[PDB]
């Protein structure tokens, strides 16, 4: 509608997250330069795409001539969103 | 890196690959091959040059 | 009812067995004229296939006829007998003695 | 209209801007004679054309027999104007 066009003029910010993990503060203090930290996500899984910190879609990492890119694959339809938030 | 400016100079703009344009060109090549064979009564050979 | 080279190039873009079947169904003189214009490999393949022709199904014959009809072009009033060589000789005979000297020259040259 | 003709008799001033940049005052003080200062705009980009300090169109630099000239290329239609002002 016309208000969709009005908010179209408003820029927004997109965020791509590689993964997430949980650990104690003591473990973080144990970490030093060159330390290795694992993530919950596996290899080849689509990465989360966030708009102002809200996940809306998923994509795959590509490189464009010198720049990283995300190839959108799937959405976060309410059933899947509720399932992943329940975790 | 620092160079003097010349108003009579211009640069290029990376690469702008158009796969859909190439597909359209190939389809047009097929159609035009058929049309030229129909018209000139001889079989032509049409090769699509690089965009 | 068509020119040998046009029909040859038309059926050249087909499977060799189809070419052999069409040539068998065509007139002997027309088929011989068409085959003389084909390449050695295609000509040999067609001659081998004709020597082992066992008949075609009626449905395949009908489909081949329909395809050939579809491939047809504006063949109405194909070709035309106007002149050439003989007309050139008549024109040369009507051109001056000096002009026919030039004619001997150029014709020997070609 | 007739008032367009009336204001036609009124001359106006046109301004062509090569580019813009931002820096601190300390950096400006560090600058001396012969110093090199970069601009946000790139090479070959159309230059801004300003009427009394208001951007209305863009053009390209040409030289006329001894004098610089601007070859107008595009306009600053409200969508693009809002987009570039948001920057």
């Amino acid at each position: 509608m016309q208000d969709i066009d009005l908010i179209m003029d408003i820029p927004v910010k997109l965020t791509v997250e590689l993964g997430r993990t949980r650990m104690t503060i003591k473990e973080l203090l144990r970490l030093t330069q060159g330390s290795v930290v694992a993530l919950d996500g596996l290899a080849g899984e689509p990465l989360d795409i966030l708009i102002n910190g809200y996940l809306i879609a998923q994509g795959e990492v590509v490189v464009v001539a010198d720049k990283y890119g995300v190839r959108i694959t799937d959405i976060i339809t309410p059933s899947e969103r509720m399932r992943r938030l329940s975790r | 890196d620092i160079r003097p400016y010349d108003p009579n100079t211009q640069r290029r703009v990376v690469r702008e690959r158009l796969q859909a344009l190439e597909i359209i060109n190939e389809r047009f090549a097929r159609q035009f091959r058929m049309g030229l064979f129909n018209l000139l009564r001889r079989s032509p050979d049409i090769t699509v040059g690089a965009i | 009812f068509m020119e040998p080279q046009s029909a040859a190039d038309l059926i050249r873009d087909e499977h060799p067995q189809i070419i052999a079947t069409i040539l068998v169904h065509l007139k002997r003189s027309q088929a011989a004229d068409i085959l003389a214009l084909f390449d050695e490999r295609l000509r040999h393949d067609v001659m081998l296939r004709i020597a082992t022709f066992g008949g075609v199904q009626p449905a395949a014959l009908a489909e081949l006829t329909e395809v050939l009809n579809g491939l047809l072009d504006g063949q109405n009033l194909k070709r035309s007998k106007m002149g050439g060589v003989r007309t050139a000789a008549e024109i040369i005979n009507l051109m001056k003695t000096q002009q026919e000297e030039a004619v001997i020259t150029a014709v020997r040259e070609f």
